């Protein structure tokens, strides 16, 4: 009975991102198909989230943006895009977002 | 986690089976839906000459049975 | 349609190694508490493209004063030989259906140590030519094992034919009656592709060098392709030997998918004992052989030729 | 013809792979590339590997070893004959010698590494 | 013989081999030789400090002691006890990161590659309790002479506690892969054996000299900071080989979670540095309000403090063996001459004795229980 | 006080040494070495998603430096040199002259990140909080040109990294 | 067609398959190879990214200088350098290797790699994070990824 309650938490993955198209998305971009609660949203489109039933080190994450000051991020992420103010948050430096 | 492994697992599964499979259906494909005749001894071989020689065509995988005698 | 069959062999051969270093570089990693490839492609199922592609464009250093024609004969060689041992495996319809599949087998293998020898000879390093007589003295030595541990068990299926050991097991396993021979065919076939712990050429990286250290690009992937098609060959030929599926001619798919299983779950299990075990020294490998098998395998084939004769139970010749 | 099939195409097609790798990529040798690998330091002597007699005998003990299993393998088809009492006698005798070869080079230190 | 050149911290091995065995092995040394000796002379002894994280890059706060404990010794000052305490738990938290490296890394190089990976995600925890207190996490500059930098932060005993919790279970799991092992016995029994009059005669300490059988450890029989108000057992071997020293450096660590057990509990409170604002300097919050509290603040970090003429020898028990230092003061702001007693240097010295009659696959063996880091061999 | 890491003696008893002799010619403790590295193969892996996640960090962390200024804009370093003479790698150069009005501020300030120590004595010795190490530790440069900054360079960075510099100070100055 | 097109998409490839499989040859020769280690341990996992442990230098791609480079090893470096096959890429890592570091005024100690090898990217640090050394590893292979060989080849 656990193990058909693990294929369905593998199904509403797909829905969390909004469907197929979503989460192939989230799939080829960062290589992780979990889903957190949206914690915010920075002005350049970055989207932070957490998940604190995740071990420390993986309860906070970031999915970059797909433009930043006219360059096309959708491939080339770089951990220099997260802005101070959210690279404290990101860090655990905090836990006031 | 370790089911992230699998897939490899699968690709590499298939490409093993493939060899297996591919020869199965092809000596079937070639030899009237049946097996292919192993002969490993002479005598093997000399009735394999002989069907040969009895199906008309020179096929030695065409069986004449009953039908063929008078 | 039989050249058909033959690229029905060759290609998907490749591809399994080609995805066996994904395979083991991620049972690698769960085991060392990490992930492996999860970035090139989905679940990294592009490395092994990535990898090819790769080491066929760069620069295939030879050395200034190599011997060129025995430098590119010692990767043709292996690969040549790799590919060649897979003509008569019954999976269950061999390619080839020898009547000596068995001693095919073991002529090419054999064969082999040879692009080991002409690659420490051609490269003129002396760091790469220790390590080929090393490597060298490893495998002909525990194919002494191999010949006598093979014959043991052709003493219960009656023949050389790979084909008939489908049938010597169509009732029971044969590692039931000959663990004894399982346990030390297997290791064997550890010590013959020079795998964990008994590695002391290919990375052993303790003041030794390998015997194709000299290598580079694409004629270091042709030594690679070999040395992993022989280890999932090896593993077939325990499956057969040992674990024999049961064949019916109605389905043969069957016995290839419980046939594939089998192959897996063994060649998973090399890279569970790199993962393991420290590497023998050279000295210890050597006693582990001449010392401990040996005496044991002798021993062991004496046993398995009065059996049958002493229980009524010689298989037939056919 | 099938065999030699085979045989042509396993090699043909590992040749064919070592073409494309000594001429599809960029070449650019001089000097320092092309030499061997050593340890990152020049060599400390122009002579060729000092030959090792225990190497030599690892080399000979197999092939005598080899050579006496020549005369097991057809052990599987000798069971089959009516002479079940001469057959056995001489399989039991060839791999007992075979056996006091071994004792022989073990209590003479011919299978010690140790010089 | 064959004459062979093995190397490329890095060591050139220049070993004369007859077949398989070792006949003379030659350490040259020096590829990672830096001038740090003649590099003091020409800093303050705070400027100094930072130099002996980097003599063994994996032991850095115990060395750190060391140099602390030579200069107060020289400046007459005593840190105040929470300091010691500090210093001791820290102490041993650099223990269990050296004996991880040492032990893991032996392993590794003969072919053990999976016992790496689990304890380096240990090391990954204890570098966070570095970065936690200093900034930094490897080179920490942390244990400074007059006690340390700063406080420790709130919430971190409680990770401490909770980390040295579970750490006895990873090491049973690292004694499954290997103290049974039959492969990993006959790398080490019988390999290496050192009787113990060379052992004494050629300089050795630490597990080179406990693993003969010579009982000796400097935190019980010349204690420093408050090594002797908290209780351990000192491992002893008894063949005097590769296998004994490596068991006697799984039982240190695992009496060290015994010690840090211990100073959890009894840390006490108080000031983090000693009370003297010509050898310390003063809290921030008061070089801004006080006026003799921002001469001392600007003195200490352009001259320097002092220290009064005399030389002295001051040793520890690091991780790697007896670590010292001997200093020289002429009255100024500036060491004269500071020589660094580093224990591999003396043991890199018996490598050739130790591997007489071994193959070369043992000299590999023998490196690794020396626990040799090319850092504090060459400085 | 000290203890025994291998001084026993095996028994000799028929019951002990056939034990030996299964364990010899049946590989046991080999085969219970293989169960330790199965177990982790079923157990959750320990690495984190880079570029995604972030290694924890602390707010003492030494990173890239950064001069600071007022509230108010004016510049924090009144050009006193502490940091120049404690500097334990000597890569900091500083000139200085009095401004157009009258103020001591710098006209060279250059750290040269490839001497750099990354130790934070520059900033401990500063009585004025100007000169810190911020959080960034991720501004590796494809030039060895790039890694020397100079006033300009620093003051960006400072421009660049207060909303969070100025937070981690807040939470530690009360250590210092 | 326009050809350009067809050598646009091959530069991809042959890009995309250099960043995605580099193998690396660490030249570890002081602290800063503790923290190149623990880029592969468990928590970083530098092999998922295609970077596998260790090479040695006939196979590697990339050569990682971690650490002071002293007179006395100089030219050992340098051989090793010479006997990588092309493509061939330095990382310098630390300030030991970048410009001196601590160590910078010393008669013995090489002032910053670059005088001996070309360098690609420098990381900074004493030493740099786990996590700098993988920032500068993605440096690098972006700037791979920006290569265009067989553009110009083109246009010749
Ligand atoms: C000229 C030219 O075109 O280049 C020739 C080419 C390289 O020579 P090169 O470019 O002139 O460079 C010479 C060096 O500069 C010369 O200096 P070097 O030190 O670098 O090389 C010395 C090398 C010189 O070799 C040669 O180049 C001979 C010309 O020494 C020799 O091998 C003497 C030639 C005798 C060959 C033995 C037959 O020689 C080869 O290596 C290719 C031929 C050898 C590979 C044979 C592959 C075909 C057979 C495979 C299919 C059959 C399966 C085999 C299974 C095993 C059964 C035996
Ligand atoms: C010296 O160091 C190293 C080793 O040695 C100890 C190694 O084993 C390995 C092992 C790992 C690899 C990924 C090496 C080779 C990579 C491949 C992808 C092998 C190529 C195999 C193929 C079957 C190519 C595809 C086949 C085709 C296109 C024909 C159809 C690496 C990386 C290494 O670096
Ligand atoms: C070309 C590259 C050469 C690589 C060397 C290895 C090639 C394999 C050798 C042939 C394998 C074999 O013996 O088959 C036995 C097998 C054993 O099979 P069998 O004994 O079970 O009998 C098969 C047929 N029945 C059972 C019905 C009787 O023989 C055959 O099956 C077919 C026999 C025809 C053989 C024709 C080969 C001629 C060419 C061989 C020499 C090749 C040149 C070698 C150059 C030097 C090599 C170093
Ligand atoms: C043992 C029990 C196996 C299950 C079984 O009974 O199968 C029955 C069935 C029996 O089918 P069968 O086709 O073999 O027929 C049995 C009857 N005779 C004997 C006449 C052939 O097996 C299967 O169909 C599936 C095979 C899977 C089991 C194979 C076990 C071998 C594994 C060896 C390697 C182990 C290492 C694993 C490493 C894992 C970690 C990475
Ligand atoms: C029999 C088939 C020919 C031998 C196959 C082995 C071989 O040629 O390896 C490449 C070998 C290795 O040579 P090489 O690596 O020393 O250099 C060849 C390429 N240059 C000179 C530019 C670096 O090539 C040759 O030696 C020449 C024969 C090649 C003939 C086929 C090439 C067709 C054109 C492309
Ligand atoms: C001789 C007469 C001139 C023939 C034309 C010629 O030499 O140039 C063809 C050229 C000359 O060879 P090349 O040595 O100048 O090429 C070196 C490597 N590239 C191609 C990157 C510049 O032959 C080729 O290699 C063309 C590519 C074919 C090889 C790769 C795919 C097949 C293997
Ligand atoms: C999916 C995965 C499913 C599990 C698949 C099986 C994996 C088996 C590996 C884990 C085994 C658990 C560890 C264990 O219990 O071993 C300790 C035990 C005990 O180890 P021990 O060394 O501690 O025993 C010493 C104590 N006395 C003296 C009393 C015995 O190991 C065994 O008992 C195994 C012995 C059987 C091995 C037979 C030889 C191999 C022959 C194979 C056929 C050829
Ligand atoms: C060995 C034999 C190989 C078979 C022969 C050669 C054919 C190989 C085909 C394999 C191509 C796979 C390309 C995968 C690209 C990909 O996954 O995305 C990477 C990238 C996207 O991923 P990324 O690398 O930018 O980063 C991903 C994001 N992170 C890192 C944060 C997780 O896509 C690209 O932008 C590059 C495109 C590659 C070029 C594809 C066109 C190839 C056309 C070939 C022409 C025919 C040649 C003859
Ligand atoms: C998911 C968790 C497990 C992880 C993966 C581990 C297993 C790896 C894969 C094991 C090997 C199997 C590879 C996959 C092949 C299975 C294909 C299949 O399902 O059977 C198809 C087969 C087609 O053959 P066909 O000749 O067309 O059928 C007879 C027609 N007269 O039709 C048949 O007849 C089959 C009988
Ligand atoms: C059967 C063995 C067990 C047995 O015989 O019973 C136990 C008995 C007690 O032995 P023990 O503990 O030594 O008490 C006497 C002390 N003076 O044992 C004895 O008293 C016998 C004392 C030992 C003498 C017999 C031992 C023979 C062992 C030879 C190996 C036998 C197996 C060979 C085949 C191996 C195949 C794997
Ligand atoms: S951190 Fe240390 S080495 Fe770097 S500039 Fe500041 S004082 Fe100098
Ligand atoms: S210590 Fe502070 S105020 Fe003084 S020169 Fe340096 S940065 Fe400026
Ligand atoms: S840069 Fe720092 S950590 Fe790296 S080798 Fe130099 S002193 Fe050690």
């Amino acid at each position: 009975m656990e193990l058909l309650q693990v294929l369905k938490r593998g199904l509403q993955q797909v829905s969390g991102h909004g469907g197929l198209r979503g989460y192939l998305r989230v799939l080829f971009r960062a290589n992780d198909v979990r889903v957190g609660t949206l914690v915010g949203e920075d002005k350049y489109g970055n989207k932070y989230y957490e998940d604190n039933k995740q071990f420390f080190g993986r309860h906070r994450w970031v999915i970059y943006t797909t433009e930043m000051n006219g360059k096309n991020t959708f491939w080339d992420v770089d951990g220099s895009m997260v802005p101070p103010e959210w690279h404290r948050w990101l860090h655990c430096m905090t836990d006031d977002p | 986690m370790w089911f992230e492994v699998l897939p490899g697992i699968a690709v590499m599964g298939v490409c093993l089976f493939i060899p297996g499979m591919a020869t199965a259906r092809i000596h079937r494909f070639s030899n009237g839906g049946k097996e292919k005749r192993v002969a490993h001894y002479p005598y093997q071989w000399y009735l394999m000459e002989r069907d040969r020689r009895v199906s008309g065509v020179n096929r030695s995988y065409v069986s004449k049975g009953l039908e063929n005698i008078d | 349609m039989f050249m058909i069959n033959i690229l029905m062999l060759i290609i998907p051969i490749l591809l399994a190694v080609a995805f066996l270093t994904l395979v083991e570089r991620k049972v690698l990693g769960y085991m060392q508490l990490r992930k492996g490839p999860n970035v090139v492609g989905p679940y990294g199922l592009l490395q092994p493209i990535a990898d090819a592609i790769k080491l066929f464009i760069k620069e295939p250093l030879r050395p200034a004063t190599s011997s060129a024609s025995m430098f590119i004969l010692a990767p043709i060689m292996a690969l040549g030989l790799a590919l060649t041992m897979w003509i008569p495996l019954p999976m269950p319809y061999p390619l080839i259906n020898m009547n000596l599949g068995v001693l095919f087998m073991l002529a090419m293998s054999s064969l082999a140590v040879y692009s080991i020898l002409w690659s420490g000879w051609a490269s003129n390093s002396k760091y790469a030519l220790i390590g080929a007589l090393r490597a060298v003295a490893q495998t002909i030595s525990y194919e002494v094992t191999l010949a006598i541990i093979l014959l043991s068990v052709l003493l219960m299926s009656g023949s050389f034919t790979l084909s008939t050991l489908i049938t010597t097991q169509e009732q029971m396993w044969l590692i039931l009656p000959a663990w004894p021979l399982a346990m030390m065919w297997f290791i064997s076939t550890l010590a013959e592709t020079n795998r964990a712990p008994f590695d002391l050429t290919e990375g052993e990286s303790e003041l030794v060098s390998g015997f194709n250290v000299e290598y580079a690009a694409g004629p270091f992937a042709l030594f690679f392709m070999a040395e992993y098609a022989n280890i999932i060959m090896m593993n077939i030929f325990t499956a057969i030997l040992f674990l024999g599926t049961s064949h019916n001619p109605h389905m043969p798919e069957l016995y290839t998918i419980n046939f594939t299983i089998k192959s897996l779950l063994l060649t998973m299990s090399f890279l569970w004992i790199r993962a393991s075990y420290p590497r023998f020294r050279y000295d210890q490998l050597m006693h582990l052989l001449w010392k401990n098998f040996l005496p044991l395998t002798l021993a062991l084939c004496m046993w398995h030729v009065s059996l049958p004769i002493l229980t009524s139970g010689i298989p037939p010749q056919t | 013809m099938n065999l030699m099939l085979a045989l042509l195409t396993n090699f043909t097609l590992a040749t064919l792979l070592v073409i494309i790798a000594f001429w599809l990529p960029q070449l650019n040798v001089y000097s320092e590339k092309t030499s061997p690998y050593e340890c990152g330091f020049d060599p400390m002597g122009s002579a060729r590997l000092p030959f090792s007699m225990k190497f030599f005998l690892v080399a000979i003990t197999f092939l005598l070893f080899d050579l006496e299993i020549a005369l097991l393998l057809p052990l599987p088809w000798a069971s089959q004959t009516a002479n079940l009492n001469t057959m056995l006698t001489m399989a039991l005798f060839l791999i007992i010698l075979l056996a006091v070869s071994l004792a022989y080079e073990w209590t003479q230190k011919g299978l010690e590494w140790t010089e | 013989n064959l004459t062979l050149n093995f190397g490329p911290g890095v060591l050139r091995l220049v070993m004369e081999l007859s077949g398989e065995m070792v006949r003379k092995c030659d350490p040259h040394i020096g590829l990672l030789h830096r001038g740090t000796e003649k590099l003091i002379e020409y800093k303050t002894y705070l400027q100094a400090l930072p130099y002996f994280d980097r003599l063994d890059y994996v032991s850095m706060m115990c060395n750190e002691q060391a140099y602390s404990l030579a200069v107060e010794k020289l400046l007459n000052i005593r840190p105040p006890p929470r300091a010691q305490w500090i210093r001791v738990l820290f102490g041993e938290i650099t223990r269990l990161l050296n004996h991880i490296m040492a032990v893991t890394t032996h392993a590794l190089d003969i072919g053990a590659m999976t016992p790496f990976f689990w304890m380096f995600e240990e090391r990954e925890k204890m570098f966070e309790f570095y970065e936690r207190v200093s900034g930094a996490r490897m080179h920490a500059a942390y244990v400074r002479p007059g006690g340390v930098h700063q406080d420790l932060p709130l919430g971190l005993m409680d990770d401490i506690y909770e980390f040295s919790k579970n750490f006895s279970l990873r090491i049973d799991e690292l004694e499954e892969m290997l103290t049974n092992n039959r492969i990993w016995r006959n790398r080490t029994v019988d390999i290496g054996i050192v009787t113990a009059e060379d052992a004494l005669n050629y300089g050795f300490s630490g597990v080179m000299l406990r693993g003969s059988g010579i009982q000796w450890d400097l935190r019980k029989t010349q204690p420093y900071d408050v090594y002797d108000q908290v209780e351990f057992d000192v491992p002893i071997g008894s063949r005097g080989d590769c296998y004994d020293r490596y068991l006697c450096r799984v039982e240190e660590m695992r009496q060290s979670i015994r010690i840090i057990s211990q100073c959890l509990n009894k840390m006490p409170p108080g000031e983090i540095k000693v009370d003297d604002a010509k050898v310390s300097p003063p809290k921030r919050a008061e070089m801004k309000t006080s006026m003799e509290s921002l001469i001392h603040h600007f003195k200490l970090y352009t001259e320097g403090y002092q220290v009064p003429p005399g030389a002295t020898y001051t040793a520890i028990e690091a991780p790697k063996g007896e670590f010292g230092v001997y200093l020289v003061s002429d009255g100024s702001s500036r060491p004269y001459r500071c020589k660094i007693k580093a224990p591999g240097f003396a043991h890199l010295a018996g490598l050739d004795k130790m591997s007489k009659g071994h193959m070369l696959a043992d000299v590999v063996a023998i490196i690794g229980t020396q626990d040799i880091v090319f850092g504090e061999v060459d400085r | 006080t000290y203890k025994y890491v291998n001084l026993r003696e095996p028994s000799m008893d028929m019951k002990s040494v056939t034990d030996r002799a299964a364990q010899t010619l049946l590989w046991t403790e080999l085969i219970r070495g293989l169960g330790m590295t199965l177990s982790y193969l079923f157990r959750e892996p320990a690495t984190i998603n880079y570029p995604f996640e972030k290694g924890p960090l602390s707010p003492r962390f030494r990173g890239e430096h950064a001069l600071r200024r007022y509230p108010s804009g004016e510049e924090r370093c009144i050009a006193c040199k502490l940091c120049e003479a404690v500097c334990p790698a000597q890569a900091i150069t500083i000139e200085a002259e009095p401004r157009a009005d009258g103020s001591r501020r710098t006209t060279r300030y250059d750290i040269d990140m490839t001497k750099c120590i990354y130790c934070g004595f520059c900033q401990e010795a500063c009585p004025v909080d100007a000169i810190v190490e911020g959080p960034n530790f991720e501004f590796s440069t494809e030039t060895h040109e790039e890694l020397l900054y100079n006033k300009e360079k620093l003051l960006n960075n400072g421009d660049k990294w207060e909303a969070e510099i100025a937070a981690n100070i807040q939470a530690d100055y009360l250590y210092r | 067609s326009r050809g350009e097109y067809v050598v646009a998409k091959l530069d991809d490839l042959i890009n995309w398959a250099r960043r995605s499989s580099l193998w690396p040859m660490t030249f570890g020769l002081a602290c800063c190879a503790v923290e190149m280690m623990h880029m592969a341990a468990p928590r970083y996992d530098m092999d998922r990214f295609g970077v596998v442990f260790r090479a040695s230098p006939r196979q590697s791609d990339v050569m990682i200088v971690a650490g002071t480079l002293t007179n006395k090893m100089a030219p050992a470096l340098r051989k090793v350098y010479d006997q990588m096959p092309e493509p061939r890429y330095v990382v310098s890592m630390g300030s030991c290797a970048n410009g001196g570091g601590y160590y910078h005024y010393s008669y013995s100690v090489v002032r910053g790699c670059d005088r001996i090898v070309p360098v690609d990217i420098y990381v900074p640090g004493c030493p740099p994070t786990a996590e700098a050394l993988l920032y500068g590893i993605l440096q690098l292979q972006k700037k791979i990824k920006r290569e265009k060989r067989l553009r110009i080849w083109y246009r010749r």
